[PDB]
């Protein structure tokens, strides 16, 4: 039957669809596999940018961009971003990067996010004869610095001594509030696909029989204001992380209605597809800003 | 182990590279990265 016809909410609600938009891990992304010199890795794949995820690395939230340990340096000395080159591929500024590829008119004018992904995706290994492995990277908004990540792993808590493997794990914090963390897919268009902004006065909701429905059923947490609503989303959302097949293909808890008066996250993992006008409601996604809010209905 | 950090995202063990964006330049790290 036709349950489901004339949703005037569609086109607006498309974004909102995971699964389709971003179509791999939000938490841990590792959504494709890579072949190097007869090896297979795993790398980030999401469509989408992930607005204020970071890396916390044993306790310390201020060094996953550091550059990864070289030489004579002991592995926990050092973050997961690319070691400096002659001539220097990262850090790079957004003006530095459209300096770079001003001869390039099919990159030279890509929006920050998209050119700092697609700068990442540059430098091919000479071992990876078929150009498969292409770097994530983490753009800061505070610097405008694209940084391109050597290190693609998310998260290890095979773990611990300055040189054993460090223990680390994805999350939103106030000092990742400026990250944005990109895979090589990120689409040229996310501004227009991809989630951003937070919804002020409105629930997201099913459209059934020409109404916006609340979502059935939700996972209630207690949160203390939009930011830690917007945490435990990105928490509870999408994982490619091995669970022992370890790929979520963007499927997970990955959408939350924020109720600010009753400081409850009601958290869900199924799309949806119409908002719902209630002045008590945020409506937020892992994928989303942690502050950032769009005052205007819808 | 090998297969667990593979199984986490860890990369290849890489010296040296090669754009993929014109024009062709190699760009290699001076000192190994400590595995």
């Amino acid at each position: 039957r036709s349950n489901y016809m004339g949703n005037p909410w569609t086109e607006y609600m498309a974004k909102y669809d995971i699964e389709e938009v971003h179509g791999s891990g939000i938490r841990v992304d590792l959504g494709e596999d890579a072949e190097v010199a007869g090896t297979q890795y795993r790398l980030p794949s999401g469509k989408c940018p992930v607005f204020g995820k970071g890396i916390i690395i044993e306790n310390s939230k201020t060094t996953f961009l550091k550059p990864v340990a070289t030489g004579n340096q002991d592995l926990k000395d050092g973050g997961f971003a690319f070691p400096p080159t002659n001539p220097l591929i990262s850090p790079m500024t957004l003006n530095g990067m459209r300096d770079f590829y001003k001869n390039n008119e099919y990159v030279k004018n890509l929006d920050e996010l998209t050119l700092c992904s697609r700068h990442a995706g540059n430098m091919n290994p000479d071992n990876d004869k078929n150009s498969n492995y292409k770097y994530p990277a983490v753009y800061d908004y505070n610097d405008k610095k694209c940084h391109i990540l050597y290190i693609a792993a998310q998260e290890n808590n095979y773990c611990n001594k300055r040189n054993s493997m460090f223990c680390f794990r994805p999350a939103k914090d106030k000092l990742f509030e400026n990250y944005v963390y990109l895979s090589k897919n990120v689409v040229d268009n996310w501004e227009e696909v991809c989630p951003r902004k937070n919804l002020e006065n409105a629930k997201f909701g099913l459209w059934v029989d020409g109404n916006c429905e609340d979502i059935p059923h939700v996972n209630e947490f207690s949160a203390n204001d939009l930011f830690e609503c917007n945490k435990l989303v990105f928490e509870l959302s999408a994982s490619d992380q091995p669970k022992q097949r370890y790929k979520s293909h963007g499927k997970g808890y990955n959408w939350g209605n924020y109720n600010r008066e009753t400081q409850k996250c009601e958290i869900f993992n199924v799309k949806p597809t119409c908002l719902i006008n209630d002045k008590s409601y945020i409506a937020t996604t892992a994928l989303s800003h942690p502050i950032e809010v769009e005052h205007n209905f819808p | 182990i090998s297969q667990h950090a593979t199984d986490i995202g860890m990369g290849p063990a890489t010296s040296c590279y090669t754009s993929t964006i014109p024009p062709p330049k190699q760009v290699c790290i001076q000192q190994a990265v400590k595995a």
